[PDB]
This record gives C-alpha cells, structure tokens and sequence, in this order.
RNA sequence: CAUCGGUUCUGGCGGGGGGAUAAAGGCCCAGGGAAUGUGGCUCCUCCGGGAGUGUUAUAGCCCUGGGUGUAAUACCCUCGC
RNA sequence: AACGCGACGAUACUACCCGCACGUUGUAGACGUAUAAGAAUAGGCUCCGGCCUCGUAUCCUAGCAGGCGAUUCCUCCGCCGGCCUCGAAGUGGCCGUCGGUAAUUCGCGUAUUGCAAUUUAGACACGCGCGGGAUCAAAUCCUUUGCAGACGACUUAGAUGUG
C-alpha cells in the first residue's frame, strides 16, 4: 500500500500579535512560515489562506475541531515572517502554536 | 589583592536622576563661566596664529616648495 | 530554518550567551530543546574573570533569612546555563513558564540523547566566534572550583560513553564499506538507461 | 663553541638576533638616496 | 637529521590565482591590493564564468585549486584572456568537484513533478538491485 | 549515590519483622513472605541475578543489620535496622562478603576493639520549649525588668525591617541529632564473662 | 600593524630526530627523548630546508610575531637537552652545624627524593622530590656539593630552585646567617 | 597560634598518620577483618547469571 | 564619509561697477553631492578669501571622474585635523584605485584611529605616488613587495543566519 | 470566484535625455618611458633558486595623441507597460 | 526541597494485570513531527585509491487515507519466542516461526462530497466496559508507654506471649 503522507499545506507557527515594545494589537497576528527566511520567500505566500486548527470540550454539528480562518496580508521584517488577519483575533494562549497555510488562492 | 576569590561591594554604572540632573546643570554652569572667562580674559593671542606647515614624510614637499618659488617670483614680477 | 520534534544540541564549544540566547528565542518560538554536555560550554575572557563573577553573584544573599526569598547559588554547569537562559525569558509569566517547561538541560550525554543526533550551533560557536589569540574558559572547571561535585563521575561515564561510541563506528565504517561495494556491485545489474536518467536527472 | 660569556649565566642561548619585523622592505642604496634628497630638501 | 612536520598547507592568494565568486563566476587575480581585497579579471566565453574586471573581497571569494603559470601582475584583459585560453582554465574548472556539485545543483532545482516523480521510480528500482546486491554481500561475510 | 538493588535474606526474626509494622498485633504479619518463595522457585535464581547485578554494576556496598531487642531489659520489641557499610576489598568480595554473613550474628568486638577512638551518633535529650536564657546562653535582664527579664531586649535594633536568622528566640531545645568524635573504648566487656 | 608574513629558522643536528604533528614536538637524541606542547600559540611549522624547522605567522601583530622567537628557543633547548643535557651544580655551606643531605632513588615512583637534616640545628627532616628525569649526584670530586643533571632544562632548574627555595633562614638576620644551599653552575652535561 | 587549617599543620598531621598511626591501625584492621572472616566462613537468562530485566521522565513524550 | 565623488567647483565674486571681471577660484571638494560640495566651496572661500555667498555666484560645478579606476594605486595624503590640543598636521598612505576612495578610507580611517570627524578634517593635498620609492609607511611597504604572496588562515564558512542548526561541525580551512 | 472603483504596499519589463555627448575598457594606429626587469647573457649555489646587466625578445606594464565612436555600462532625471 | 529522587516489603475492594471496545475525557499544540562517531580548527576524514566551503545531504517517499484479482520479486516492514545484551533517568543485536509487502506489468472499481470549507485520522495519560488470569492487606481513633511533649507530634506496647 501507499507508505507516503497527505500534506498540501505548509506548516507555520503563530509567534505574536503586532506589537510595539509595550502596546500589541491582537487584530493582526505574525506567523513564521517553515523554510521562509527572506522578504522574496515571503512574497510567494502573501494572500495565501491560513487555518488555526484546535479542539474543543463540545461536539458542535458532529465535530470537537474548530478553525479560524485568515489570510497572509504583508512580509514582516527582514527574517521571512508574514503578518495574518484573521476573521477573529487569534487566542493569546497560541503564541507558539501551529497553523497552516495552503496552496490556495493558487496563482502558478 | 583577593579581588577574585573575595570580591567586594560592586560599584553602581546604574545613575540617578538627580545626579544626571546636578551634572548637566553644573556643566552647562561651567560653559557660561567659561564663556565669561574668555570673554574678560587678559591673556594675550596672536593675530595670525602660528602655521604648523608642510610635513617632512610628504614626498613631494621638495618640488612645492619649488612651486612656492615659483608664484613668489610670478607675483613680485607681476606687482 | 525547519520545524523539529525536539532539536539535540551538543553543548561542547559553544559560548554560553549566546546559545542561552538562540536557545530562548526557539523555547518562545515553540520549539523543545535539550542540551547536552553543559560542561564544556564556554565563556570567553580570562578562568579568573568567570571565578570572580560567580564569587560576586555568591556574595548576595538575603540578609534577613538565607532560606526563602534569596539568590540560590546553583553550582552545576547545567543550572549554570539554566540561569542563563531563564534570565532571558519572562519566566513570571505563564507563557515564559510554558517555554521554560520546553527545555532539558544534562551534563554529559544520559541516555537515550546518547544515541540521538547532537546538533551544532555555528552563530554560537566558539572556533567561529572568538577571535584567535582571545581567552576562553570551561563552565565544567568553573563549576568544580565553585562546589560542583560530580566532574569525575561525569568523566568517567563520557569515557564509556566514547569507548562504546567508538565500537559502534567501527561497525558504522564497515557498513559504509559493503554500501559502497553493493552499489558498485549493482551498477552492472543496473538497467544503462536508468542509470543515464537519473545522472541527467542529477542523482 | 661560544668565546664570550653571558649575563645571565644561560649559556646555552643562542646568539640572537635583533627584532625587526618590518625588515627588508627597503634597500640600503635606496634609503641613502632618500638621505640625500631629506637633506637638501630639509 | 630527521625532520617529519605534519601542518597546515592551505592555497595562497597570488597572481593567477582563480577565485569563485559567490555567484558562480570565476576571476584569475591580477593585482593583490591589501590582504582582505583583490583585483581580479574573468575573461571566460562561457558567461556563466564570466567575471567582468574589478576589486574583488576575498571574504566573498573562495580559492580554487587552479593557478594560471607565470600571469604577469598588472595585466590588462586581453593578455589575462590569451593567457585563460591558452592554459584552459575552463576545462579544469568542469574537471574540478566544486562545478561537479554545482551542476548537480542546477540539475536537482530544476526538476519538475512529473521530473521527481520519475526520479523516485527509477531510484526505487535502482535501490532493489542495490539491496539484491547487499544482502549478497552480506550474507558472505 | 542511588541504590539500585537491595537482597533480603530467607528468614526473618519476628523482632526486625516488626520495624515495617505500625500494629503489629493486629497484623497478618504477611511481610516478606512472597519474597521467602523466591529462595525456592527456580533454584533462588532472582536472588542470584540481583546478587550479580550489584557485583557488576554498584560501587558501594553495604550490609542491612538489626539489634537483638530481646535480650535488652526494654520493653521495646520492635528491633533497630540499619546500612552498615563494607570497605575494603572489591566489590565481588564485598558481595561474597554479605552473602556468607546472611541469617548470622556479628558481636562487638569484631568489629570494634579496645583502645579505639570511634564517632557515637545518637538524638540528644529532649528539653521542649525553652526560653533565650537556657537555649542559647543569653545574659538575663536585671531585676523586675518590664515584660519579662528571661528575654533579649533587642531583637532588631537596626536595618533590615526584619528579625533576622541570626537572633535567639524561645523554641525547642534538646532531642537534635549529633554526631560526637574521637571516643575511646576502653573495655569490650563479654556477657558470657562473669567477671567482666 | 599587522605583518603579513614572519619566519624563524631553527637547525637541527644530525643525529637528531624532530617530529611535530598538532604542536606537539616530539625532539628525540641519544640522551632519549623530550616533548613539548605548543598548541597555545598560533604556528606554522615546516621543513624550509634539509635540516632547518621553518616557523611562520601569518597576519599576526608584533606580539604575534614576536612569540615565534620564544617558540624557538624552546625547541632549541629541547634540541640541546637531547644532544648535550643540562647540568646544575649546587653549594650548600654551613657556619657550626653541618648539613647533612642524603639522595636517594624511589622505587615504585622512579624520581630522586633529596632529605636535608641539621640546617642550622633543625631537628626537622627537609625533604624534596624531584621532577622525573633529573638525576641527582652528590659530588666526590668537590666538597658539599650535589649535581643535578637531565634532558630537560625547565625540570632541572626547577627542582634547583626547589632545592634551594626548601632551605630558607626566617627571622633572622641574613648578613649574619648566611646558611643555605645555593646554585653554583649551570651547563652542559657534555 | 598556627589554626587547624594551617598548611604546616596539614603537613605535620598527615605525616603523622603516614608514618605513627598507619600501621596501628593497620595491625587493628587485619584482626579484626579475620576475626569477622571466621564468622562469615563460620541458560544465563534461566539461571540467574545473564542479568536480564527486573520483574518524571528523560526525555519528552513522543 | 559616505559615498564621495570628487567636484571642480570654480566660483566669483559678483560683477560690480569698479570690478567688471572678477577673479575665479577653482576648488577640488570630496563631497556627497552638489550641495555640499558648493557649500563646503563657499565656506572655504569665506576662510580663505572674504568672499561670501551673498556677494559671489557658483561659475561652475563639474565631476572628476577617476581616470584608470581599475589600476591598483598608491595614494599619499597630506591632511590636517583639529583636536582638543589644536590643529595637527599629518601625511598618510592608502592604496586603492580611485582618489574617492582613498578619501573615504581616510575619513573611515581618522574615525577610527582618532574619533576625527567631518567638520574637523581638512584635506589639502592627495596625490598619486609615481614611484614604489615614494612609497613611505610599512603597512603600504609591505604590500608593493616582489612576488607577495599570502595563505588565509582561519576563514570562517560563510552560513546563513537563518539556518540556526548545522549537523557537521564548521571548518576553517577553505 | 470573476469583472470594477478608491487608497496603498511590492516585483519585473520596454523607451527617452544628461555628464569629459560619463569616465573606463576591448581591438587597432603613432610616439615616449620605466621596473616589484620578461626572454637572453654573466657569476654564485644547498642545484632548489638568488645577484647583476638592460627596454620586449621565448611575458607584460605605464604615459600621451588618434580611430572604431553619437560604443557599452554605472549614476541621475524622465515617458510608459 | 513539606510541588526533588532511588531501592525494598505487603497490598482486602469497585483495588491489580492481560486482550479488545470505545470515549460530547484531557494535554503550551502530531501530520515523514526519520538521521548516535569521537576529535582538531595554524588542521582533519578514509575503503589507503583518494577526499574536506556547503545537510542545497542521506533514508524514506506511487496504489479507495490507498480496494479486489493476477503477472512477478525474495526486497523491505511488524508482532511474538529463544540466546545474548543494555544501569547516567536501564534496550538494543542476532536467530526462528508467523503475518504483510509493485523491484516489472496489467484487468475491475472510484463519479453525486455536486466549484473550496480541519484532510475529525498521531502519541501519551485518564475513564467506562466486558472475557479471562492473579491476590486476601494495612493505617488511624482507642487503651498504654515517658527515651517525648503547650496541644498536635514522637519512642513504645496491645492477637497466648521472654505478654
């Protein structure tokens, strides 16, 4: 049988919101994108959708998973990293959690 | 000294405000005096002051102080 | 820049700052880390340097009770580095403790991170840091001169660390040999176009 | 073997010579040319 | 009197010294301007090695086993390109494992899906006759 | 150091038995009586394993020994167990050592003899709560002096806003584990003898 | 100023075998065998000539360059403690009470142990271990007089120096007490 | 006074235990030592002689 | 001091009724652009000849391109600078090939060694040295040697910062 | 998702103009010169290479003038896609 | 260390262990969550031929989230058992059985989830169940003791006995 895996995604983490060194505004979040280290890296993915994917206590339509839905708006810094605005700010409590940016709205 | 083994009560690089205060007050108290001094100063300056001139290590100090010759001749001829 | 299970680093060679610092900044980031070998960290400058600024962090104690509430004095390499490190995270926050739970920190190699990949950190290291003629010490001697009591036992379990190290690549060296002689064997027995396909294709 | 006697008593140094490490970057015939033209232009 | 020195031999910076630039090109030196700088020239008709006249940094250099014989120091461009043909800097440097690991670079970036694709089945069925191979290998000693 | 194994003999007195009791009279007194059958079952071959595990792997070894309660005049009938440890030799004769002293008793003298100076360990006597005068030795306060004159008149009379560690206060005294050097022995006397 | 390049030279005698790998210099001779690391100084080593050790510093600033002639006379001393030795001759004098020294060879250890009784009257036994390799000789051709003699130079003056620095007069007046034991010469064993 | 930690002291000390104490002690040990030596002589995996297994963590959890 | 380019600035004063033609006074300035360059022009003159900026006009501003830049050159450069003692002269070397070059490693290097800045530096001779006998500090000496020749020990690999963990350990050899 | 409007960030491509009508540079033509002196010759050697002589020879370089040439390119400005 | 750790003894139950049967059970956050030389850095590696900027590497990687049947191959993977082995906080090697398995090729099926909507898929821990295997324990109050003690706490004794 088939031994390969099922990724279309890339994989992200969610370090902080848009911040100063004291003021943070949750409404734009900063996502370090794997294998991006370069603003030219970054510009592939801008416009890209990306999914904060986590579970819940309640089973709600068949489901405990829920996902906030966003999008990679701007290159941030120097480094590779991208500023996302989701459609809700995401939880303070995933600085250092995982998201993933798909391949779509595909322009190749 | 036994700095290493037993070293002793650290000085402070931390300042105060006060202290940051008192030492520009006093300095920018300085500079007026200062000012003052210079301009009721009895010391007597020269009115040209005293050129340090050409350096001896510079190569080509020979062909113009040739140079020099030459404009000096040039002008005292032309005046 | 890649996303890891746990990244391994050997901590021989590296200068203790700035490993504290890349170190910290993966913890917050999101990424485990252990370190291995706190006892050959270095710290650039004079032995002498390092004694003084541990005997100064020594000499402050709370005066009015040493039990509670005071700087306690960890005399380990490993909780050298550990002090290090917590020193640049916010570790009165939730999150700060979060990362700080990310993090293991050994003297020596303990098993099973002896059979692991150690990783190297070359923004860290010292033979790419330090200038040549420039001084550097051993956190492990300034740990001993300080109290720690474990250099010796340390020693001797790396050296059977290194002796059965050492078997094993002796069988690493003879597995390599019988790969090399199986793939120019099998170069024969290779279909010629495969073999131009994949040379053109750049294996 | 060695005629003169040493100060300090180490014989067995040898006869060193003089620290120069920007020797041979100029010639004797070159630096008395230059002692000429220093001094006439002095 | 019997002297065995085990050392360090690296290559020297010198006049008809062929540099790699970072990004690919090569220059024979022609002028050493200090120890950290260089003037260099690469007249190669290929234009991937090409390298136009100019200071070159050796902290972005890096020094190749290839030296052209007896460059004069301070020659101009057609006097270091006679001197590039003449001694086949081009060949040598093909012959050289750093153009060898470039070109497999090249050819590895340039793959497309159905490329890796195919890449992965004939390296599948070259690996079955390599482990055919080894376990015979093996299983005699 | 970490202990790694520990070997139990086959039989245990009912007086050591009573050290992992708390109510031993209304016991089942169940205690090591698997651990007796594993001296049986395969020819004591766990025994044996775990003996080779300490001659192999351990560096330190020592023996667990027990007073013969019964014989003193002490209505106590619970015995004392304590490590003792072994030095010299090597680690294999250490073991050996052990095993060959299992079930067997160890008199006196033939692990201390006269004219030597030895450390005696024990818990000091017991005084309660005492006050500064007789805890550390405090001068007292003169006579009728206000709120008491068995006390220190100044417990802080300077910076920090603390009591520090440093200053005597009323608390327990006595019953403190003490480790006291160079004892001489001056006569190992035998119960036996009848003019000892 | 950096220098770009700095050479020393250091000749080696024929019946003499030099090997350096790593720094670590390895001088062999008829007296037997010495050797030194020198992994703390940055060094080039190199054979410019049948019989000549070249050593380079690239780069290096004057205290760079200036170590290369400390480099060489450490391996010139390694070079003549194989071929000739190093020999030290020491004088104890007395006033009234003799000093009496006595040497001997350790078995299990292999090193020389020197005890020194009745310094002016001690009933203290002085007692000095010296360095592996050094051999020490009471003299029979001179009186109160001991030879030390080995390969290497550093362990022969040293324990010199411990010899003498173990005999020291306290609290009195050293114009007047002028007991002690003290280096007298210092050559070649050949 | 020359205190406890004084390095004449140390000195003085251990060559009284080198060369005094040692060997009394030494006599003492050996009588002892035979005098409780009296007393005490008064498949791998099968049998015990292969050491096999026994019948917070290292590392994080995966 | 930034990227140079070397300006003729040639100015005079204004044309009045008794002085129909004035005199011209051509400069060489080392300036970041036309601004500076006219700038540092007139307060040169203002120092030099009480002209001022008010009462003269700019004739002329051009560029001096270099005239070999892809020669290897010794420069000699005659400069002084102000300090707290007061105005000192000195002469130094620097080999590069263009005269903007040298002039902005001159200026990098009195930074350095002396915390000299812009305003406190004045140049007023660079030349080229024709001969390798014209060539006097060591540092300059040692460059021009016959068949010079160095290794380049201890280079550290050149790796990407982002790249924050290798498996191998780093070599300095190559 | 597509087609638009407003504001804005960012990437690339095609032109025009200026200056010493960039300065260089390549290939030619005509002069001039030197060494960190190429070949040749002479003298030493550890036979590996040094020292001396002199102006292109069995390498080359520097300075000036001219042609290709309204050359290319950099920099600055600017018209668009 | 009362929120550090180790060894050992006995462990009644709804307690313990084994199998599979799943969670409106949880977890600073699975998605190939693959990869052990040591050592030096003014030197190293090796198969002894040579090689070293470079992990831009190596392994793995196709099939209904991967079916059924052949052609074909003896390659790779997994559970058990035996013998060894592994103590720094203990686990790997070999052999054997069994089960699975495109390195080559082919046939039948995939639709309709309607133009995207986490790809509900992993590990650990916890819990509820059965079907079996194994085991029949302690502590405290209470009375007593005075090696202890303000009270708690502590040393003792209380089941037939040297009580």
């Amino acid at each position: 049988p088939s031994e390969a895996g099922h990724r279309l995604y890339v994989k992200g983490r969610h370090l902080s919101y848009q911040r100063g060194r004291r003021n943070t505004h949750p409404k734009t979040s900063l996502i370090k994108i794997e294998g991006v280290d370069d603003t030219a890296a970054a510009n592939f993915y801008l416009g890209k959708r990306v999914a904060y994917v986590y579970r819940a206590q309640k089973e709600v339509r068949g489901t405990k998973i829920r996902v906030i839905w966003g999008k990679i708006t701007r290159p941030h810094g120097n480094s590779g990293v991208v500023r996302a605005k989701f459609t809700h700010p995401l939880p303070a409590r995933s600085f250092g959690a995982s998201v993933r940016i798909m391949l779509y709205p595909s322009s190749i | 000294a036994g700095t290493i083994n037993k070293p002793k009560k650290p000085t402070s690089k931390r300042k105060t405000t006060r202290l940051r205060a008192k030492i520009s007050k006093r300095a920018a108290e300085k500079k007026r005096k200062e000012r003052k001094l210079a301009r009721k100063n009895p010391e007597w300056r020269s009115k040209l002051k005293k050129d340090p001139g050409i350096p001896n290590l510079f190569p080509y100090k020979e062909r113009l102080l040739q140079q020099i010759e030459e404009e000096r001749i040039r002008r005292k001829e032309e005046l | 820049s890649s996303f890891e299970s746990v990244v391994v680093i050997d901590g021989k060679g590296h200068l203790l700052g700035r490993l504290a610092s890349i170190v910290a900044k993966q913890l917050l980031s999101g990424q485990k880390i252990v370190v291995v070998r706190c006892e050959a960290l270095n710290i650039s400058g004079e032995f002498f340097r390092a004694k003084l600024k541990y005997h100064a962090y020594l000499r402050k104690m709370t005066r009015y009770n040493p039990t509670r509430g005071g700087p306690f004095h960890f005399r380990a390499p490993s909780r050298i580095f550990y002090k290090a490190v917590r020193g640049m995270i916010p570790h009165k926050t939730a999150r700060g403790a979060a990362a700080l739970e990310r993090l293991k920190v050994f003297e020596g190699v303990p098993p099973p991170y002896d059979k692991k990949k150690k990783m190297v950190v070359p923004q860290a290291l010292r033979v790419l840091r330090l200038q040549p003629g420039r001084k550097y010490c051993t956190v492990g001697r300034l740990s001993h001169e300080v109290g720690w009591k474990y250099q010796d036992v340390v020693a001797r379990l790396e050296e059977r660390r290194k002796a059965k190290g050492a078997a094993y690549y002796e069988r690493k060296k003879l597995a390599a040999r019988q790969l090399s002689e199986a793939k120019k064997a099998a170069a024969a027995k290779v279909d010629p176009k495969v073999s131009e396909a994949l040379a053109a294709y750049g294996y | 073997k060695n005629l003169g006697m040493r100060k300090n008593g180490q014989v067995w140094l040898p006869a060193k010579k003089a620290f120069r490490p920007t020797k041979g970057l100029t010639s004797w015939e070159l630096r008395v040319k230059k002692r000429q033209e220093q001094a006439a232009m002095k | 009197a019997e002297i065995n020195v085990e050392a360090t031999s690296w290559r020297r910076v010198e006049v008809g010294r062929v540099l790699k630039l970072e990004n690919g090109s090569l220059a024979a030196i022609v002028e050493i301007i200090d120890h950290k700088r260089v003037l260099a020239d690469g007249p190669s008709s290929d234009p991937k090695l090409a390298t136009p006249r100019g200071i070159v940094p050796l902290s972005r250099a890096l020094l190749t086993p290839i030296v052209i014989p007896k460059l004069p120091r301070g020659a101009r461009t057609g006097a270091v390109k006679k001197a590039w043909e003449a001694y086949g800097v081009d060949a040598k440097w093909k012959e050289t494992n750093w153009a060898k690991k470039q070109l497999q670079q090249e050819r590895r970036q340039s793959l497309t899906d159905f490329d890796r694709f195919k890449v992965m089945r004939l390296k599948k069925q070259r690996r079955f006759e390599e482990r055919k191979a080894l376990a015979k290998i093996k299983a005699a000693a | 150091l970490r202990s790694l194994t520990t070997v139990w003999a086959e039989h245990l007195s009912d007086e050591v038995k009573r050290r992992f009791y708390k109510n031993w009279y209304k016991s089942k007194k169940k205690a090591f009586t698997k651990y007796a059958k594993k001296y049986a079952e395969n020819n004591g071959a766990s025994i044996t394993r775990e003996l080779e595990r300490i001659k192999k792997y351990c560096t330190v070894v020592r023996v667990l020994a027990h007073t013969q309660i019964r014989k003193t005049p002490l209505k106590q009938k619970k015995a004392h167990l304590m490590e003792i440890q072994i030095n010299g030799g090597s680690v294999a004769d250490k073991v050996e050592f052990g095993r060959s002293l299992f079930e067997k008793p160890v008199t006196i003298d033939t692990i201390f003899e006269k004219d030597e100076m030895i450390d005696v360990i024990a818990v000091t006597k017991g005084h309660g709560f005492v006050g500064v005068t007789a805890r550390w030795g405090t001068k007292k306060l003169p006579r009728k002096t206000h709120k008491g004159l068995r006390k220190v008149a100044c417990i802080g009379a300077w910076h920090p806003s603390h009591v520090q560690w440093t200053v005597a206060r009323a608390g327990q005294m006595g019953y403190h584990h003490r480790t006291s050097v160079n004892h001489k022995i001056y006569r190992i006397g035998k119960g036996d003898d009848e003019a000892n | 100023m950096r220098y770009i390049h700095s050479e020393e030279t250091i000749p080696v005698p024929e019946n003499v075998k030099v090997s350096i790998k790593s720094r670590l210099v390895t001088v062999e001779g008829p007296r037997g065998k010495l050797q030194k690391d020198l992994s703390h100084i940055a060094v080039n080593f190199s054979v410019v000539k049948k019989g000549v050790i070249g050593l380079e510093i690239h780069h290096g600033s004057r205290k760079d360059v200036a170590a290369l002639r400390t480099v060489r006379t450490i391996i010139n001393n390694m070079i003549i403690g194989v071929t000739k030795g190093f020999k030290y001759k020491m004088r104890y004098v007395y006033a009234h009470f003799p000093i009496n020294v006595n040497v001997e060879k350790n078995a299990e250890t292999g090193c020389y142990e020197v005890e020194i009784r009745n310094f002016i009257g001690e009933k203290i036994v002085r007692k000095v271990v010296m360095a592996p390799g050094v051999e020490v000789e009471i003299s029979k051709a001179q009186k109160d007089e001991l030879i030390l003699s080995g390969n290497s130079l550093e362990a022969v003056s040293q324990s010199a120096a411990d010899i003498q620095q173990i005999c020291k007069v306290r609290n009195k007046d050293i114009r007047k007490f002028l007991d002690g034991i003290y280096v007298s010469e210092k050559g070649n064993i050949v | 006074a020359k205190s406890a930690r004084a390095s004449r002291i140390k000195e003085n000390h251990q060559r009284f235990k080198k060369n005094i104490a040692g060997p009394v002690e030494a006599a003492r040990l050996e009588r002892l030592s035979a005098k409780l030596m009296a007393i005490a002589q008064a498949s791998g995996v099968k049998s015990g002689k292969s050491i096999g297994r026994k019948d917070s963590s290292i590392v994080f959890p995966m | 001091m930034g990227r140079l380019q070397e300006y003729q600035v040639i100015g005079r004063h204004l044309p009045t009724e008794a002085n129909p033609n004035p005199a011209l006074y051509r400069m060489r300035i080392f300036a970041p652009n036309e601004v500076v360059a006219k700038s540092r022009f007139w307060y040169f003159l203002r120092g030099l000849k009480k002209v001022k900026k008010a009462t003269g006009e700019i004739v002329s501003v051009n560029v001096i391109s270099e005239k070999h830049p892809l020669k290897v050159k010794n420069f000699g450069i005659w400069l002084r600078y102000d300090s707290r003692s007061g105005t000192h002269n000195m002469y130094k070397e620097y080999r590069e090939t263009s005269r903007v070059a040298a002039v902005e490693a001159m200026y990098a290097d009195m930074a350095a060694r002396h915390r000299a800045r812009f305003r406190s530096i004045h140049i007023l001779k660079v030349v080229e040295l024709e001969k390798t006998e014209d060539v006097k500090r060591p540092y300059i000496k040692q460059l021009v040697a016959k068949n010079l020749s160095f290794p380049l020990p201890h280079r550290v690999p050149k790796i990407s910062t982002k790249k924050i963990f290798s498996a191998k350990r780093p070599s300095t050899f190559s």
